[PDB]
């Protein structure tokens, strides 16, 4: 919807940006769920409510 | 809950009360787990050794 | 309440053992909470149940 609908090139250029900065911060971020999930993996324990 | 800022014994209680909460599940797994499964062993071997 | 109650000694090694195991799983478990706490640190949303 930008006014980079044209320009392949610099639109490439702000998509691989994109691409680059998560592929850089994406093991962090499984490690971390992963840390974070580790005590309902023992025991999901489920509420009512849930 | 939408004036915090004139009502801050609430708002803290509830930060309070959250921590605590997400504190205690992982507290339970890694820590307390833990000590129920190396705590015997660790008896058993310090005091043959003594 | 244990029958351990005399023999000081040998209460002090189990004491003392479970001091240690405690003490090994006593960092992990602080960091994990950390960890766990960093979504809580940036915005503490609270829910109005909460």
């Amino acid at each position: 919807k930008s006014s980079f609908a044209k320009h392949p090139s610099a639109r490439k250029v702000i998509s691989d940006a994109a691409a680059t900065v998560l592929a850089d911060r994406s093991y962090a971020t499984s490690d971390g769920i992963e840390i974070s999930l580790k005590p309902y993996k023992f025991d999901p324990d489920i509420q009512p409510n849930e | 809950l939408t004036n915090k800022y004139y009502c801050p014994e609430v708002f803290l209680d509830a930060v309070a009360t959250k921590l605590a909460q997400t504190a205690v599940l992982f507290l339970n797994v890694e820590m307390l787990n833990d000590f129920y499964v190396r705590f015997p062993r660790e008896v058993e071997a310090k005091l043959h050794e003594h």
